[PDB]
């Protein structure tokens, strides 16, 4: 695609991988952060689909792991097969903006840069963080966003347009973990999930059936006296399940961490304590402002629950806001898109003119 | 190294007492005809910079977003982005507002003297 220059937009996940055109509205491309390599022989690579399909016959790893990356050969392998096979780019063309994770290490950051000027010699590039990207997709400056993805969670207070990193928190509970709660849930019902291929229907069982409860207690009684709640669900053989209370014991986890034998706050007091960390005069615009984003926030009842938890933790007088675009899933994705898009960007990149003067470093005093 | 914006309207912007306003056009910043001033497109979206004089020779500066209720996306996205870069560029001093139709504050309505109006339409998005 490509007004003057054409910039492209990576959106790396723990468990997905989002790539795009600046200027568009959503990621054009959505994969599985997956590479899967010979379990013997043919130096050969998969990558996403592909991989899950001859997943018999290959190793399979995730390369981001908790929106951290942890094997920079297989990063690579994401990276070059998004140029090459889902955007269909020649990556020296086209100025790259990447997105990162919250609190993500120094080291990595120059990584990420080295790769891109050495390894693809793009003519420029960019970090931003996810949770601020999103908070520019929702039109703001100021706000708390709650971002829960494949491998992480992260409340993350912004002000004037930056992270406030002392006030972060991070949390190791996400959709992964809700997946295989629901399998191990299910499987106590009286069916089984517990193979690869199962993990799979389950995530999507989740993905379909699941919600949030606004209130738990009662809703764990209509569902033992009525039948009201349930749902069938067709299995890929044709076989039909039927689906109780567990669609909303799922992500009831999120609220209560000890359903998965954890002992952190849930999303709801972790977004709470964040706000608590920052200057008391800003607390009011954060609480007025939670931002919602990911796609472990796409459960339906989210908001009306974050809404209802927070009230109960803030003075009764404090008005809360919570924002939950309908396109969250891709909020970072849009945000990055936006920002590359704008007239004013230009000059925000990193050059390879830059990079050949200062070397990856350069990435800490133009990437804040 | 540095990352200073070049936009000719950055370097008109602060550098007197008075109102600014710009409308975000397809990912640009955009100055609006000053006798156009204080009517609003509610397809659109808006970057207004409030200066006044101060006793020691420098400017205060006050730095609103109007977001209209038919924008589009890019233009209340950009619009918040070129509010940073604005701040930054006058070294972190403007103090910045959201406005959003029908809920702007007193501040931000006291600017317009005749009365803010708002007017149906605007220019297409940027995607
Ligand atoms: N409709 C849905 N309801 C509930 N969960 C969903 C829904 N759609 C997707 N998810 C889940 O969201 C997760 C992927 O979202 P996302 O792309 O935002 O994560 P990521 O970017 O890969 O992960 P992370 O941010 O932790 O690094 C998966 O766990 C997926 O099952
Ligand atoms: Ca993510
Ligand atoms: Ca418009
Ligand atoms: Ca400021």
């Amino acid at each position: 695609d490509g007004e003057d220059v054409q910039a492209l937009v990576i959106d790396n996940g723990s468990g997905m991988c989002k790539a795009g055109f600046a200027g568009d509205d959503a990621p054009r491309a959505v994969f599985p952060s997956i590479v899967g390599r010979p379990r013997h022989t043919g130096k050969d690579s998969y990558v996403g689909d592909e991989a899950q399909s001859k997943r018999g016959i290959l190793t399979l790893k995730y390369p981001i792991e908790h929106g951290i990356v942890t094997n920079w050969d297989d990063m690579e392998k994401i990276w070059h097969h998004t140029f090459y096979n889902e955007l269909r780019v020649a990556p020296e063309e086209h100025p790259v903006l990447l997105t990162e994770a919250p609190l993500n290490p120094k080291a990595n950051r120059e990584k990420m840069t080295q790769i891109m000027f050495e390894t693809f010699n793009t003519p420029a590039m960019y970090v931003a963080i996810q949770a601020v990207l999103s908070l520019y997709a929702s039109g703001r400056t100021t706000g708390i966003v709650m971002d829960s993805g494949d491998g992480v969670s992260h409340t993350v207070p912004i002000y004037e347009g930056y992270a406030l990193p002392h006030a972060i928190l991070r949390l190791d509970l996400a959709g992964r973990d809700l997946t295989d709660y629901m399998m191990k849930i299910l499987t106590e019902r009286g069916y089984s999930f517990t193979t690869t291929a199962e993990r799979e229907i389950v995530r999507d069982i989740k993905e379909k059936l699941a919600y949030v409860a606004l209130d738990f207690e009662a809703e764990m009684q209509t569902a033992a006296s009525s039948s009201a709640l349930e749902k069938s669900y067709e299995l890929p053989d044709g076989q039909v399940i039927t689906i109780g209370n567990e669609r909303f014991r799922c992500p009831e986890a999120l609220f209560q961490p000890s359903f998965l034998g954890m002992e952190s706050a849930g999303i709801h007091e972790t977004t709470y304590n964040s706000i608590m960390k920052c200057d008391v005069d800003i607390r009011k615009d954060l609480y007025g402002n939670v931002v919602l984003s990911g796609g472990t926030t796409m459960f339906p009842g989210i908001a009306d629950r974050m809404n209802k938890e927070l009230t109960a933790l803030a003075p009764s007088t404090m008005k809360i806001k919570i924002i939950a675009p309908p396109e969250r899933k891709y909020s970072v994705w849009i945000g990055g898109s936006i920002l590359a898009s704008l007239s004013t960007f230009q000059q925000m990149w990193i050059s390879k003119e830059e990079y050949d003067e200062s070397g990856p470093s350069i990435v800490h005093r133009k990437c804040f | 190294m540095g990352s200073v914006v070049e936009h000719p309207e950055f370097l008109k912007a602060g550098k007197e007492p008075g109102l600014q306003i710009w409308r975000v056009e397809k990912f640009d910043l955009v100055p609006v005809p000053t006798c156009l001033y204080g009517d609003f497109f509610t397809g659109d979206a808006y970057v207004i910079l409030k200066t006044v004089q101060l006793r020691n020779g420098n400017l205060q500066y006050d730095l609103h977003y109007w977001l209209g209720n038919e924008c589009s996306q890019d233009e209340s996205g950009a619009a918040a982005i070129f509010t940073v870069q604005l701040d930054d560029y006058l070294n972190g001093r403007a103090v910045q507002h959201r406005e959003v139709q029908g809920f702007e504050s007193a501040t931000f309505l006291g600017y317009f003297k005749s009365g803010l109006k708002y007017k149906k339409g605007g220019v297409a998005s940027g995607f």
